[PDB]
Formats: C-alpha cells, sequence, structure tokens
RNA sequence: GCCCCUAAGCGUGUGCUAAGUGGAAAAGGAUGUGCAGUCGCGAAGACAACCAGGAGGUUGGCUUAGAAGCAGCCACCCUU
RNA sequence: ACCUCGAUGUCGGCUCGUCGCAUCCUGGGGCUGGAGCAGGUCCCAAGGGUUGGGCUGUUCGCCCAUUAAAGCGGCACGCG
C-alpha cells in the first residue's frame, strides 16, 4: 500500500512518515524500532522501504539499496539533487562508477543486464545532470 | 511491428541459435518480467533465456533442422540456449519450470535436427 | 486603418467586379497565403480586424504581408434624405477582390499554426477563402 | 446542453455522431455535450 | 457623426474661488486630460472672478480676445475649466467662430476612445447621449459635419389624417431603448458573478477595493501585490471596465484585490453612473485601499474628491464604513518635506514605491492586520492516522505551532468553524 | 461484413428449430424466439452451429449481418444461462425489501415506492443494501435495470441512490 | 416578403426559361 | 549527375483554336507546343495524367522525349501556362534541345536548417537562373542556414552551384535574408 | 408535356437520392452517401478485440507537511 | 410614388374580438460558478390565465397596493 525511505540512524521523522503513512494505519511504533535492529548497521544513509500490510494490520518491511540520487552525488559530496536538473551542474561522476551503482541497484532495479543497468543509472545522473564518462 | 527490421531480428536470432549447442522452445505465458530473473539467475552457468516475436522465428525456422517444430511455433517464445550439450542445462531448465509452472516446453533442436519434448525431459531427468 | 495618403479624386464609380484575378495570384512574400474564390469589397476594417486575428494568434513571431490595398473610396448618402443633390461623402475604404488574388501572406516555422491562424482570418473575411502556398 | 448550428469536439473525448437526422456530440462531461439546430 | 474632435487646444479657465494654485492645479489637469484625447496644448487663459460668467463663461472683451487669440494662433478646439449651458457654448461658438469644447464633453469622449468591450460601449453611449440631450441645442447649434441640408421636414396635406408621427426613431430613441434593455443584462451579470463572490465570502477570503486617483499608479499597486499583468493596467487617464485577482495577505490568509478606474475632480455623474460598476465594489469590499500619487504637492485635492464620492456612494446603502489604509505610490518622486508636507496632516499615510516595492512589508503586513480574520483560535492534538486531517489544516487552516508527539500532531491554529467542529473532540480545552 | 459471418455454436443441452424465417431456442432455462431480415439468411450447420448469410454486399446488409448473428448468439445464451444484474443502493436511511414478485425501495421520499417484476424476470435481494435482477431475455433485464436506476435522479454532491456494482459516478461538490 | 421571393421565383421555370415581366 | 529523359506519348492535333483547347483538356489531353530552332514548331496534345505525374515527380524543367507519331524527340519543357484557380495545366511549352546544348533555365532555390532560437529566415526569391547543358540541369538547389548568427545574407553569389552549371543571375541578388525575430509590440506595429 | 384531374409513355437502358430532397435561402457545422486519386502500416500477422508482459531504476531531482509515474517546475534517460 | 383626390373619415379611451409565439404564470427537461431554499441559461410547450388606482389627452412613461402572472405582436398602427 505505502513505500517511503527512512534512514536507518534515526526513527519517526514527523513530515516524512507522521502525516505520510502513519496515516495509513501502520503500527510506526513498532516497525520504526524492527527496521532500524534490521539494518542499524547502514547508519545514517537513506535506504527505501516499502511495507505490506494485512487485514489484521500485520506488516512486513520489504528493503531496497540506498537511492540512486544520493548514491551519485554523495561521491562529489553534495547531498541534494539539481533544482533545474539538466541545467545546473552538481557534480561530476565517472562510467565506472555508475556501473558499480547500476549493479547495486540491479536488485532495486527489475532489470537483468547489468550494462543496461549501468544505462540506467547514466540516465538518472545525466538527467539530474551530473557529468558521466 | 517493423519490416525492415525483419532481418535484423531473423540474423539475430540465428547467429545465437547456431552458437548454442542445443536449444528448447518453451511458452512462458503467466510469469511476471522479474521472475525472468531468477530463472536467469539459476540457468547462468549453463543456459540463457530470451523472448522473440514468433511471427519472425516461423519465417527464420527454414534455415536449419527446426523445421520440424512447424507445428510448435504457438504461444508467446521462450528460446532457452544451452552453451554445450542439453542435460547440463535441462537439470535445471525442468526443475525451474516445475517449480514455477509458468513455463511450458514444446519443443527443442540439437544435432542439426528436432528432438521432442519427450526427448528433451528425458535428457533433463537423466 | 489602412488609409490612402492622398488620392485624385474622391468620389469615383463602384469598382466592376466581373473577371478573375490576372495578377497577385501567387505568393511570394511568404510560407502561406489566402486565395479568394469569389468577389468581394475588402474594407480596411476587416482588413485590420483579420491582421490582428493573425498576430494575435501568432503571438510571438513570424511576419506577416497584406498584398492588397483598400483606396477606393465609396460614398453614403447622407441619413434619412432623398435621391438626388449630387453624390455623397467618402465614408469607407474598399480594395476590389477576384477570384485567385492572394490576400494574406504568412511566415512562421510550425505549418499547423501558421494554418491556425490563416484560418482565423478567413472566418473575420467576408469571403471564401483558402489556405495555399508556394509549392505548385 | 447547448442548441448551436455549430457543433465542435471540444476536447479530446468528445464524439460527434449523427441521430435520428440531427448531429450532436457527446462527452464525459456533460458541460460539451451538445445538439446541432 | 455626433463625436468630438480636440483638434488642438486653447485652454480657457475661469478662477472664481479656492486659490491661484487651486486654479492652476485645475487647469493643468484639464490640459493633461486634453493631451491624453490628443490636442496639443497652444496656450491657457485665466480669468479671475469672484462668481462664474453666467452669460457665457467669460467676458464679452475676454471672447473677443480669445476670437483674436485663436486667429492668431491658427487653433482648432477651446477647452473650457468647466461644464456649460448650451446658451453659453452657443454664445461662445459665434464670439470665436470654432468648435468649443468643454471638459465634461472631452473626459466622454476619451472614455469612447477607451472603452473596447463589454457593456462599457452601452455605458459610454448613454452617457454620452444622455449629456448631449441638455446641450442638444448648443451642440445642435454647433453642429459641425451635417452635410448641411434645408429643414429636412415635410410631410403633405393632412386632410382627414394626421402624418404617422409614430417616429419611434429619434437621436436618442435608441440610446434610451438600449439602455432599457440592456440596464437588465447589466444587473444580471452583477447578480451571476455575486453567485460566487457569496461562496467567496463564505470562506476568509475577503474583499479589498483599490480607490484611487485617475492615472495614480492605481495599477502599480495591483502589478506588486497580486503580480498578475494587467493588460493596459486596466486602470490609467481613463478605463471603464474594473478587474480584479486573488491574492494573498501578509499571513498567507486570501483575499480578492480589485482594481477599479481612477477618479478626477468632479467626475460627470453621467460617468458616475458608469463607475457605479464599479463603486458597488467599495461596499463589497472588507477592505479599502485609498492610494494617491506621492509626487502631488497637493494630495487633499484628491484625498478629498475620492472621499465625498465614496462618502455619496456608501450613503446609499448604509453600510459601515470599511477599513481605510492611506497608501502613497510613487514616493521618491518627491523631496523630503514633500513628503512631511504630507505626512503632517495625514501621518497613518504608508509610502510605497510600487517601482521597486520600498515599505511593500510594511503595506503588507498593515493591510493584513486591518483585514481581520474571521477564523477560530484553537489548540488540537491528532493521532498519526489523521494524516487527512493534517493535510486539510495545513491547505485550508492556518497552522501557527505544528509539533509531534505518539499520541498525535500538536496543532495550534486558526480554522474555520465548520472544521473546529468537526475536531473539537480532541481539543485541549474538550 | 465480419461479426456476422462467424457461425453461432449450439451448445449440447440446446435445441433449435429454424422454421421459415423465425427461429426458436430452447434449453434448460426456458424457450426463446426472434424472427431475421429478409435479405439476410440463416440457416443450420451439419456441426451444431446457426448459419447467417448475405446476398450482397450492401450498406444494409452489412450492417444487418452482426445484429442479426448476436441477437441469436444472446438468444442462445439467454436459453441457457439468462442473465443477472447486479444493484447496489448508497445513502444512509435507504433501503429495499423484497415482497415476492414485487419490489420496495425506501429511498428518503415520503411514500415508499413500489415496483412489480413483469412477467420473464425475478428480483433477488441479498441484503437491505444491494439486490439483483435475473431473468432470460438481455433486452428485458437491461430495460427493467434502466427503470429502477431511474428511481432517484443522480445525486453528484453525495451519491445516494440506486446504482450498479460497477458504475463510479461523477462526484462534484458544495460549498457547504 | 414571401410575397416578392415567390413572384420572382416564379422565373426560374420550363417554359418560362428564365425571364419573367416585373422581375 | 544526369538524369533519364521521361518518355511520353503525343499526337499532333487536327484543329486549333479555343473550343478545340478545351474540348481537349475536357476529355484529358492538355495541348502544348513544340518549338525551338528545328524549323517550324508543332502542336501536340498530351495526356495530363502522366504529364502532371511526370512534372510533380521531375520538377518543372524536366527532360522530355515525345514519341510524336513514333518519332522519337528529345525536349524539354520551357514554361506551363497553369489556371489559377484550380492549378489545372491548361498549356506546355517544348523546346527542342539537343544533346549538350546549353540552355538558360530557371531552378528553385531550397532553404534547410535553422538560426539561433532568437532569430527568423526570410526567404526572398523562390527562381534563380542558371546556365547548364539539357541533361545535367538541377531540379533544386539548397542554402544553408544551420547556425548562422544575427544578420545574414544569402545572395545568388553565395550558394554552392553543381559542377557544369554556371550562374546567369546576378550574383549579389539577395536570396535569403536572416533578422532578428520580431516581438508582439514589432508585429503590431507593422501595418500601423 | 405524356400515373388521375388532363390529349399523349405508372416508355427503354445505365447509375445517384432517404431528404418527400424533388416542391425556396446565407455565413458556418458535420463521420449521409456514389465515384475517382492519393499517402502510411499490412500474413514477415495490418486496426480492433482479450490482456499473462506493461514491473522497476526511484522521492528520476527541486518544490515538497506533499507532487512516490498522473498538486507544479527541469531533464524526460532506460534494459528485461 | 404602383391603386385610391366625380372623397379609402385620423390619434387616445370604450364595446367586441380573433390569430402568431419570438412564453409573464402554470407544465415537462438539459447544463449550472445546480449544499438546501432561491437563482441563472437553453430546449419543448399557445390549454387557460394575465388586477384595481394616482399624475399624464395622452401612446408611452413614473408611483401606490396586490398578484402565480401582471408577456409581446398582427388583423386599414383590428373595430367611429
Ligand atoms: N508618477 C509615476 N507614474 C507611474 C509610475 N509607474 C507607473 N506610472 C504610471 O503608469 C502609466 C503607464 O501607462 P498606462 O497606465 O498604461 O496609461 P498612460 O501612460 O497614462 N496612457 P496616456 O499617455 O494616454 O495617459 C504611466 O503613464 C504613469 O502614469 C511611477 O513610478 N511614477
Amino acid at each position: 500500500l505505502i513505500k517511503l525511505q527512512i534512514q536507518a540512524g534515526q526513527a519517526n521523522p514527523a513530515p516524512p512518515v507522521g502525516p505520510a503513512l502513519g496515516q495509513h494505519g501502520v503500527n510506526i511504533m513498532e516497525f520504526c524500532k524492527a527496521y532500524n535492529a534490521a539494518t542499524e548497521s547502514q547508519r545514517g544513509n537513506v535506504i527505501p522501504v516499502e511495507i505490506t500490510v494485512y487485514e489484521d494490520r500485520s506488516f512486513t518491511f520489504a528493503l531496497k539499496t540506498p537511492p540512486a540520487a544520493k548514491l551519485l552525488l554523495k561521491a562529489a559530496g553534495v547531498q541534494k539533487g539539481s533544482g533545474e536538473p539538466h541545467k545546473t551542474k552538481v557534480a561530476k561522476v565517472t562510467w565506472d562508477q555508475v556501473r558499480e551503482i547500476a549493479e547495486t541497484k540491479k536488485a532495486d532495479l527489475n532489470a537483468n543486464d547489468i550494462d543496461a543497468a549501468a544505462k540506467i543509472i547514466a540516465g538518472t545522473a545525466r538527467s539530474m545532470g551530473i557529468t558521466v564518462e | 511491428m517493423a519490416k525492415a527490421d525483419k532481418a535484423t531480428a531473423v540474423a539475430d536470432i540465428a547467429e545465437q541459435f547456431k552458437a548454442s549447442t542445443a536449444t528448447v522452445v518453451t511458452e512462458y505465458r503467466g510469469l511476471t518480467v522479474a521472475n525472468l530473473a531468477e530463472l536467469r539467475r539459476a540457468l547462468g552457468d549453463s543456459a540463457t533465456y530470451t523472448v522473440a516475436k514468433n511471427t519472425l522465428v516461423k519465417r527464420a525456422a527454414s534455415e536449419a533442422g527446426i523445421e520440424g517444430l512447424d507445428e510448435l511455433f504457438a504461444g508467446p517464445t521462450a528460446i532457452a540456449f544451452v552453451k554445450g550439450e542439453a542435460v547440463d542445462a535441462a537439470k535445471a531448465i525442468k526443475k525451474f519450470a516445475k517449480d514455477n509452472k509458468a513455463l511450458v516446453i514444446k519443443g527443442g533442436y540439437m544435432d542439426g535436427k528436432a528432438l521432442s519434448v519427450a526427448d528433451v525431459e528425458k535428457i533433463a531427468d537423466l | 486603418m489602412l488609409i490612402p495618403r492622398k488620392v485624385k479624386h474622391r468620389k469615383q464609380h463602384h469598382p466592376e467586379q466581373r473577371g478573375i484575378a490576372s495578377g497577385g495570384t501567387s505568393v511570394s512574400f511568404g510560407d502561406y497565403g489566402i486565395q479568394a474564390l469569389e468577389h468581394a469589397y475588402i474594407t480596411n476594417r476587416q482588413i485590420e480586424s483579420a491582421r490582428i486575428a493573425i498576430n494575435r494568434h501568432i503571438k510571438r513571431g513570424g511576419k506577416v504581408w497584406i498584398n492588397i490595398f483598400p483606396d477606393r473610396p465609396l460614398t453614403k448618402k447622407p441619413a434619412e434624405t432623398r435621391m438626388g443633390s449630387g453624390k455623397g461623402s467618402p465614408e469607407w475604404w474598399v480594395a476590389n477582390v477576384k477570384p485567385g488574388r492572394v490576400l494574406f501572406e504568412l511566415s512562421y516555422p510550425d505549418e499547423k499554426t501558421a494554418r491556425d491562424a490563416l484560418t482565423r482570418a478567413i472566418h473575420k473575411l467576408p469571403i471564401k477563402a483558402r489556405i495555399v502556398t508556394r509549392e505548385e | 446542453m447547448k442548441v448551436n448550428p455549430s457543433v465542435k469536439p471540444i476536447c479530446d473525448k468528445c464524439r460527434v455522431i449523427r441521430r435520428h437526422g440531427r448531429v450532436m456530440v457527446i462527452c464525459s462531461d456533460p458541460r460539451h455535450k451538445q445538439r446541432q439546430g | 457623426y455626433r463625436q468630438l474632435r480636440l483638434e488642438r487646444v486653447v485652454l480657457v479657465g475661469v478662477w472664481t474661488e479656492g486659490s491661484a494654485a487651486d486654479a492652476e492645479a485645475s487647469l493643468a489637469e484639464l490640459a493633461a486630460l486634453a493631451e491624453t484625447a490628443g490636442s496639443e496644448v497652444l496656450e491657457g487663459l485665466i480669468q479671475r472672478r469672484d462668481k462664474p460668467d453666467p452669460s457665457t463663461y467669460i467676458g464679452s472683451g475676454k471672447a473677443a480676445e480669445l476670437r483674436e487669440v485663436v486667429l492668431a494662433t491658427g487653433a482648432d478646439t477651446v477647452i473650457c475649466d468647466g461644464e456649460l449651458s448650451p446658451a453659453q457654448l452657443n454664445a461662445l461658438e459665434k464670439a470665436v467662430k470654432v468648435k468649443v469644447i468643454d471638459r465634461t464633453a472631452l473626459i466622454l469622449d476619451i472614455f469612447a476612445q477607451h472603452a473596447t468591450s463589454r457593456e462599457g460601449k452601452a455605458q459610454v453611449s448613454l452617457a454620452q447621449m444622455e449629456y448631449m440631450l441638455p446641450r442638444l441645442r448648443g451642440w445642435g447649434e454647433s453642429m459641425s459635419r451635417q452635410a448641411g441640408g434645408r429643414a429636412g421636414g415635410a410631410g403633405g396635406g393632412v386632410g382627414t389624417r394626421g402624418p404617422g408621427e409614430t417616429k419611434i426613431e429619434t437621436d436618442r430613441r435608441r440610446i434610451r431603448e438600449r439602455m432599457a434593455k440592456l440596464r437588465r443584462e447589466i444587473r444580471d451579470m452583477k447578480k451571476i458573478r455575486d453567485t460566487q463572490r457569496g461562496s467567496r465570502r463564505r470562506s476568509e477570503i475577503p474583499s479589498v477595493a483599490i480607490v484611487g486617483y485617475t492615472n495614480a499608479g492605481k495599477s502599480s499597486l495591483l502589478n506588486a501585490l497580486t503580480g498578475a499583468g494587467v493588460l493596459v493596467e486596466n486602470a490609467l487617464f481613463a478605463t471603464l471596465e474594473p478587474t480584479t485577482r486573488r491574492g494573498e495577505f501578509e499571513d498567507g490568509r486570501p483575499f480578492v484585490l480589485t482594481d477599479t478606474v481612477g477618479f478626477v475632480r468632479h467626475l460627470p455623474t453621467q460617468l458616475v453612473e458608469a463607475f457605479r460598476s464599479t463603486l458597488e465594489e467599495v461596499v463589497d469590499a472588507d477592505l479599502l485601499i485609498h492610494v494617491v500619487d506621492g509626487s502631488d504637492v497637493n494630495p487633499l485635492a484628491q484625498i478629498n474628491a475620492v472621499r465625498t464620492v465614496i462618502n455619496e456612494v456608501v450613503a446609499e446603502y448604509d453600510i459601515a464604513p470599511p477599513p481605510e489604509l492611506l497608501v502613497v505610490n510613487k514616493i521618491d518622486a518627491a523631496t523630503g518635506v514633500g513628503l512631511a508636507q504630507l505626512r503632517r496632516a495625514l501621518p497613518d499615510a504608508v509610502f510605497v514605491s510600487a517601482r521597486t516595492g520600498d515599505g511593500l512589508d510594511k503595506l503588507r503586513s498593515r493591510m493584513g492586520e486591518l483585514v481581520e480574520s474571521t477564523d477560530a483560535t484553537v489548540d488540537v492534538t491528532i493521532p498519526y492516522d489523521r494524516g487527512d486531517l493534517v493535510a486539510r489544516v495545513h491547505t485550508d487552516g492556518h497552522v501557527d505551532a505544528t509539533e509531534h508527539t505518539d499520541a498525535g500532531t500538536r496543532i495550534k491554529a486558526r480554522v474555520p468553524a465548520p472544521l473546529a467542529a468537526t475536531l473539537r473532540e480532541y481539543a485541549t480545552f474538550a | 461484413s465480419r461479426i456476422g459471418k462467424q457461425p453461432v455454436p449450439v451448445p449440447s443441452g440446446v435445441d433449435v428449430t429454424i422454421n421459415g424465417q423465425n427461429l426458436s431456442v430452447k434449453g434448460p432455462k426456458g424457450t426463446l424466439t426472434l424472427d431475421v431480415a429478409e435479405p439476410i439468411s440463416v440457416s443450420r450447420a451439419e456441426d451444431g452451429a446457426i448459419v447467417v448469410t448475405r446476398p450482397d454486399d450492401e450498406r444494409r446488409s452489412r450492417s444487418l449481418h452482426g445484429l442479426s448473428r448476436t441477437l441469436i448468439a444472446n438468444l442462445v445464451t439467454g436459453v441457457t444461462e439468462g442473465y443477472t444484474q447486479k444493484m447496489e443502493i448508497f445513502g444512509v436511511g435507504y433501503r429495499v425489501q423484497l415482497k415476492g414478485q414485487n419490489l420496495e425501495f425506501a429511498l428518503g421520499y415520503s411514500h415508499p415506492v413500489l415496483i412489480e417484476a413483469p412477467e420473464g424476470i425475478t428480483f433477488a435481494v441479498e441484503s437491505p443494501t444491494k439486490f439483483s435482477v435475473s431473468g432470460i431475455d438481455k433486452q428485458k433485464v437491461g430495460q427493467i435495470s434502466a427503470v429502477i436506476r431511474r428511481l432517484r435522479r443522480p445525486d453528484p454532491y453525495k451519491g445516494k441512490g440506486v446504482r450498479y456494482e460497477g458504475e463510479q459516478i461523477r462526484r462534484k461538490v458544495g460549498k457547504t | 416578403a414571401k410575397r416578392g421571393r415567390k413572384k420572382r421565383d416564379r422565373k426560374h421555370s420550363k417554359a418560362n426559361h428564365g425571364k419573367r415581366p416585373n422581375a | 549527375t544526369a538524369n533519364i529523359p521521361n518518355k511520353l506519348t503525343a499526337n499532333v492535333r487536327t484543329r486549333t483554336g479555343k473550343g478545340a483547347s478545351r474540348q481537349a483538356r475536357r476529355d484529358g489531353k492538355v495541348p502544348a507546343v513544340l518549338y525551338g530552332h528545328g524549323t517550324d514548331p508543332q502542336h501536340l496534345e498530351l495526356n495530363a495524367r502522366d504529364f502532371a505525374a511526370v512534372l510533380r515527380s521531375h520538377g518543372t524543367n524536366a527532360i522530355l522525349t515525345l514519341d510524336i507519331e513514333g518519332t522519337e524527340q528529345l525536349a524539354l519543357t520551357k514554361a506551363l501556362d497553369v489556371h489559377p484557380i484550380r492549378r489545372n495545366i491548361q498549356h506546355a511549352d517544348l523546346l527542342v534541345v539537343q544533346r549538350g546544348e546549353k540552355v538558360t533555365v530557371e531552378v528553385t532555390v531550397l532553404v534547410e536548417g535553422d538560426a539561433t532560437p532568437g532569430t527568423l529566415v526570410t526567404q526572398d526569391a523562390n527562381t534563380i537562373e542558371i546556365e547548364a547543358e539539357a541533361l545535367s540541369i538541377p531540379e533544386q538547389l539548397t542554402v544553408s542556414v544551420e547556425g548562422v548568427e544575427a544578420g545574414t545574407q544569402i545572395t545568388a553569389g553565395q550558394i554552392s552551384l553543381p559542377e557544369g552549371v554556371n550562374l546567369i543571375s546576378d550574383p549579389e541578388l539577395l536570396v535569403v535574408n536572416v533578422v532578428e525575430a520580431p516581438s508582439a509590440e514589432a508585429l503590431e506595429e507593422e501595418g500601423a
């Protein structure tokens, strides 16, 4: 029903989580601690989670790899995306780094080609406006 | 739906068809695109799966001994090429098919001639 | 708004209509143009309205030419009077259009927007017209 | 509903037809349905 | 036919009361209006009298002097700083041998020139012909055009049956016919728009109306606060059709800025009836922004003009006076003492440069605080499952303090009475 | 022509009779009858099928071919499975009550409203807030379903009324 | 108006050949 | 470059005049006249359909081969009298042209490309004159307007001609002008 | 002019019209219909139909309480 | 300027009508910026109805008290 992103470092963020998924009837109190215990080794890196709830609100949390935007921008050090994607340069990235991010994301991707996922991440970067080569 | 691309698709099919020592043709009607990921991860040691358009596969079937599968070119084509021999890949292809139930093996080809589903499954289980 | 700055005679016979245009029948200044299929007396008011229509449709560029000019004088007698006492004073200015003669010319990169502007203009006009272009 | 001698499919959903000898328009939005007369 | 054409101008004015400053300002604004109409000002004559000249608005010797002046300058029109009778018009015409136009006729022709669409054409035509009827004899002797003729009236031997004489055709007969029909539509459009104005009133959305002097930045304030561009400003030396658009206060609460036509000293009442279309906006308005040019050295004249017109309008419907915010625009044009000469008399006015927004922050704060919010101050705590209610608070509500706790979202906000009743259960003071 | 050419299968538990121009079809549910347009010919295939053909390829024949074909198809489907159209009612205080061969709606009117099931159709009720109408003829089933629909005028503002299960009716808003 | 229109239209006929007296 | 002369048939017109010519146009034969240095001209009937087909395929200066009474005759159409209301080809002028004969011909000038975003193109002369042997006449020429900056003038002398082709027309003639795009206010000013 | 009023043809052959058009009318609207001529895709499966594929990269970035694919803005790349 | 000058007697009010619908009310619908009430607009509809007074010669016009409503036009600006 709901899929958001959260960083293992903390829990129960007000705007991102407060009115986001608690609105749909999710046991945030237990879910946040379960997610933290499951993925605390990642420290403060944001990680995507998708919640599957049953009739009785019994919940299961599925984890995916950290966002490709963060993986592309942190290397240069910028912690945010392009305000006007493709219009303002924000960082520089290498083709090897793009392919490594693609291989990491292949779990997130629905894809089965590593080079094609590399193309995926190259698009994901240059559309924001990041030099890729 | 392209015409000039007919020859390109036929050539791309035929090159890998001859490169593969043996090939098996199935219908994959039922599996979400994701399940192909697990299928390829399981068969990556000895075989590779790929989809194709029967409209051109039938035309290309006259190049080699897959002509015996003329009656079998129905449903959504799924070629599971095997690098070498047929058992090495069949032993896993048959088990994955029996598990997921989204694949039905209908034809095969080896030694320049077609072999029946019974032959393919016997090689798989042997 | 177009008005001849001077005219040798200010009270002329009615421009005759019969015949087909022997000149000005080929678009020459722009990509598309408006051709006329029947006679009329296009006046400066209608010409100005059609021009405003085209310019307001395009809104940012292109170029428009008016291959016709209203210069023939036409006079109406004073209101509520009888027959006699000479011709009236010149009130409205018309151009004697004939079938074939091209009226407006337009050059704009976008073919469909150009056609739309030309359609708006032909609607504002009082005559049956059609869009044509340079090619045979 | 509108009744004008000019009927226009004023949006992508609008559909023109000829019913009982009279043209008209239908749309998922009743604001647009109109007849020719 | 029957139009107006100040070809070139030679102003004439009579100083009856007040001061030479008042007389010169009046004649100068008259010249400004004439220039706007297009005539070129050649010279401006002023005659000082204790009371007007009910003969021809000036002395006979002065009229002869003006005839000589006009012949010498080759002028074509004489514009008089006043509203005069047909007899005075005819006297001046026979003294000067040229077309003679007045302030009222000039303003009416300016309106005819400006008006583009809407009911404005009908309003202008009715005002012009209602002003022409009293001067039907004056303008009717200063015909102009006409194509000459001879009488134009000869039926025939009557016998036992008088001429049809059911003349339903006359100068204004149509104007009369027309306006009689078109008043109904004037009211109907008002009412159909009011159908939604009532819903605007249902919400906190208040009505704010700009009351300003003609060509007094009246559209600059709109383009500064609302931001929306206004075609030809929809506000200038003479606009007819008022406009309006939805802006926001200092706090954020929505409202409508209503740009309206400016005013002139003693605007002809024939046009105050067309102004009614924008001057019911003053009664509808929750707030009034009284704008005045900052470069003026005698602001009080225009201030009193606007005040008296608005008083005349309000007296009709006995509506309580709305809040009034005095605004001085184009402030940079004057000196410090130039601003002081206005500030000392009227210190509460806010001086804002619409060209750059200097002080616009204080202007927004003042107007937002003057337009008191029609909300309710409510503190509440709602569980996390009511994220939709928190979203509705964000959308329609007025958040003052939003925080979160395990129990729910502690929100202190100003909210409408319906929603306050809806979520009264979780109120801290339940 | 297209659709009109496709022959109509006749399931095993079916009976057909192509008598003259008229067609009669019987089965477990009941009997039904139909007629055909003169410029369209009908015949019985040797393999349990109904064949419909035309002697020309004109406008009327082309239009009528698919018509007649689907008419026969619906006839044969009715004589075996008939049709059943669902319904449902929204609005607090709204109810439906079965009175045997007739049905009652309480729709907020001053007087509760009675609708009588005509010959060859039955009203079944699963609850006060939902029901169904069943018969052997699609035309009659749909006509009665629409007549039930017409009872309460559409209420976009709140949506209360009788509508089919799958209908997703428009929904505007009122100020207060 | 109808009177005049019909009076004229009587002119287009097989035995008149497009010309009738008085228009 | 070269082109194959297009084969056409042509029957000598039995009788002439307005009536004969318009009856021929009525029944589908466009009348035309073949003249040139080859003595007194002759008058021909050409099939309008295929004639128009070849004309639209190969421009207005295509090279023809008339099977007049079977006798082959190379020719070049010089001009077409075309009605201005219904674009019906009412007359054709054909010029007997022998192999390798140098002729003066009128050739269109196409424009291809686009200027800077704040710019507009304005072609000014469709036809330019050219001298070339009968069989080497291009159907059209092209002028590049890619990446052009600000005010730009392209004249007949600034285009790239084919080989075996000479520019009869004056080289300074302006054929394309690229100018800054008009504004809306400039549009309104136009025609004032 | 030739079905009866009303003298002579409900004449012969080939097609068009559904409007009693015939047996009044404009700008303009439109998917009525016959013919002719074009250009795109098309058994290598054209359009339709049923969809098992149509999922995911991923909040594509900024705006975001918030726009997670479809409150908005920028690119708008990508397999399987 | 076509009939009427060896005569076609004119405005308003009265009596008596009759016809058109381009509908003021009553009746049936569509859309609504149609919560309800009450509105706005358009379509169909001519069966019946459509007040009395003050000023005005008055047509017309303004006002008072009602009313579901106080419709608009043709008939020698119906009818001496
Ligand atoms: N004094 C002053 N006036 C300003 C300022 N900004 C805008 N305006 C007014 O804005 C007007 C802009 O033109 P507009 O209002 O559209 O009408 P207009 O110029 O008066 N037309 P016209 O010349 O015919 O009177 C200027 O004439 C000026 O009156 C400002 O800073 N100071």
